[PDB]
């Protein structure tokens, strides 16, 4: 998955 | 409230105590109980906040991920039924959320941080509604996540450094938005270069409390834009 | 219960997807329920009821032994309080694993492998409960978790072989039970060395099947003795 | 803490 | 020789020290120095000698493997020149090796163990050999590991029980061997699938000295067998 | 010598396929050569050099440790003499960088960077020298180390911002010398803690080139200072 | 690449 | 050790 904050 | 009882300043201790436990649902249900005493959280409450629901939420997310992959290969009700209890227990603890955004901690009032900040929960917890939603309702769940992602960055753009940590935080899940809940991989590349480089270009705006959430934030823009070129 | 509308066969297929999304707390009611239906469990089953308890009262005791650090270290009450928290709720799932264990599955009847792998639950939640309790009560429950392995041992020595590993690990844990809760950690080091020895000395009754789970907590035995000498 | 199963 | 003046027992010390301070090159020739002696190598000599040269000759295949990378995507001398280097030092390191064992180490006698190991030793190093070998020379240095291999098979096969570790590692490579080297994918899937199946049948064989280096070959066999089904 | 008939450019190429080989004695030689054909090093190349010969005398510092802590425990000659062979190949290292640096690259010329670039690097391997010499050569080698550190910091603080990455490394490893080597842990702490603090300060000088580098010493000399205190 | 002792 | 670069 992409990276979230 | 089950924490009505409970002094504002115990509950924010009870939550810094959770949170050494790994204990995130007490963490979260703690810090519920501090917002609803009705005063303005500080920064560090705010983040108190933002962690012990990312973690409820996130384990949500990746059980139903779970469920949801076994489903679809899968073609007994049984698969079903179990995502659909994951599912619902997920949209709760988001509705939870936006409740407590809604009611109590979005205002037209305090820091543009501040605002900013909300703003971006929002989205999020909209996108992460949106992520199990289907037809009528998902593309209006996505609406909602936009425009609250949108104004979050308007207000970014004009009170906050291009280094900010929360702006570049919310830059980094917008693109993540258009990405994998609106279909726009274009906007999702050019936002996060976008940041990116206008990071990198003032970069002398780094702030000696918060560089290295600036610099940790900066590589997952890059390594998005790896993982999508 | 809310499991009672649930066919057994859904109880247990759902257990296993709950195992497959680490959501522990759902595969122990799901187990719950199972075990509810009346009829003896698999050694199949048997090892999704023990994993699914195992994970929810770990995750209490690792959150316990944080708090009782801290509490202890900071000699307000709100340290005390959420540990009396923690504490109360690992003591509830003790108690539900316990009742199950005296109400529906220990029987005089069934495989030796079965009694023993129960007896051996039954002296471990009660070693659970010993590592909280305080004076007049934890005295007794030290005795109500050893008779429990002692009859466990019993059985194991007459009517398992010597590498068996619900066998083995009955020692380790009772070995544990000896070091950390009976204040003998000479009967603890005897134990763990003589059930290594005799592990390797009967090396040839490893089974097909298991072996790879006994030469993994023959380890475990050595482990500890290294920790203890 | 000591290995137990 | 370097080591002519040094006594063998000195050779020995001085191996196990270059071994502890992971200098493999020194490790290989005080062993390459105590073999030549010429008194037999106990069993833990033996595998002194085997790991030095091993760890040696892994780091130049490694680094082989990477230029011929580069170099087979290239398609200046450069990278074909450093690559002859690199394979012209590999080359030479296991023609002393092969040397060694034809010279000193091989022989009509002994343990059937030892047989097999040395012989285990040249299939595999002529192995190493053929990895970089083109052409006229490559399927006779093929020829030459194959009748190494099978000899030591023969020999296993017959004084060794099946789960030797000396006898599992020989079939691993053998097996490694017939996909790498010799194209035959089915006679390697076989050779694993019946190593392992007839380790197995008789796991009642371990030993207690060893029984920790059967199961770990007996999985690195499963291992093959999963990457390559 | 045995480079001198190869194109400076091919040295370089080499150099580079060596990196990726890990094959960092190779690597040395190469950049050897290359500097030996008498012109300047780029930035590039200068840090090619440097990363070969660290990673040569780094893996015999190591070696060079492990025997010394074997031999001190010991009190046969067998472990003194392989130390001394390791001590010696060390010393033939860092004598044949200590050579390149003032026979060919130390000059009263060049960037400021490049003058602490080489200075660094003499006051580091006279710095290794140090850490096995004894007696009245011991204090000998120690003030050369630090005439060389405390030029490299005296043109640092005049010509290069406080974030600057060889700059910071210059006072990270003078604070190591002062510490490990000149016994005065309160010059190696008030050091590092001021290189520290200055990079803070002036934490607008970042250069988008190398930030990630300088944050990365910057908690390098926060690690050497937790250590310490 | 596969595994070899 | 401590660390250096
Ligand atoms: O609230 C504010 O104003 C504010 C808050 C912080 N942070 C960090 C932060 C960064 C971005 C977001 N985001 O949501 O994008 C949230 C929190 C954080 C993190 O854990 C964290 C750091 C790096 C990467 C991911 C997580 C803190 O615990 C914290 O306090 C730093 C500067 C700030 O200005
Ligand atoms: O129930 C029976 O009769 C029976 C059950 C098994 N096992 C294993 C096991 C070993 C010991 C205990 N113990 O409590 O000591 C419990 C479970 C296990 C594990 O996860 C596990 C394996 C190694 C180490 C720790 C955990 C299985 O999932 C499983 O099925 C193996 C042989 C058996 O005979
Ligand atoms: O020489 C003999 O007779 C003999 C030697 C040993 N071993 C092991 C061994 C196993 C197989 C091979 N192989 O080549 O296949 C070589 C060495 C070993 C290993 O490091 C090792 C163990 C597991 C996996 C890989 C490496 C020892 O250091 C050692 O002593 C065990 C039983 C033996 O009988
Ligand atoms: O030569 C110059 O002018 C120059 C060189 C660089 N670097 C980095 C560097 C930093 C400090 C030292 N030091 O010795 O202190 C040496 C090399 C480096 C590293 O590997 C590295 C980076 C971080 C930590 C440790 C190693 C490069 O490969 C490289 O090129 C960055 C800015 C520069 O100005
Ligand atoms: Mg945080
Ligand atoms: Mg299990
Ligand atoms: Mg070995
Ligand atoms: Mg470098």
């Amino acid at each position: 998955f992409p990276a979230t904050v | 409230g089950a924490m009505g009882s409970m002094e504002r300043a115990s509950l924010i201790q009870k939550a810094k105590l959770a949170e050494q436990a790994e204990r995130y649902e007490d963490m979260a249900a703690f810090m519920k109980g501090a917002v609803e005493k009705g005063e303005e959280l500080s920064c560090e409450e705010r983040n108190l906040l933002s962690v012990a629901y990312k973690n409820v939420v996130g384990g949500q997310r990746a059980a139903w991920r779970v469920l949801s992959s076994i489903e679809q290969k899968s073609n007994g009700p049984e698969v079903r039924e179990y995502r659909e209890k994951v599912e619902t227990e997920l949209q709760g603890v988001c509705d939870t959320v936006l409740g407590l955004l809604d009611s109590h901690l979005i205002k037209e009032a305090g820091d543009a941080e501040s605002r900013v900040f909300y703003l971006k929960m929002k989205g999020d917890y909209y996108r992460y509604l949106a992520e199990v939603a289907t037809g009528d309702d998902k593309k209006r769940i996505i609406d909602s996540a936009r425009s609250a992602y949108q104004e979050a960055m308007d207000i970014s753009k004009k009170e906050m450094p291009p280094t900010n940590p929360i702006r570049l935080g919310l830059a980094l899940n917008f693109s993540v938005f258009h990405y994998e809940i609106a279909n726009s991989p274009e906007e999702a590349i050019s936002l996060a270069k976008t940041t990116f480089d206008e990071a990198m270009a003032d970069l002398h705006t780094l702030s000696e409390d918060s560089y290295k959430d600036s610099t940790l934030i900066m590589q997952l823009l890059r390594d998005n834009l790896t993982l999508w070129t």
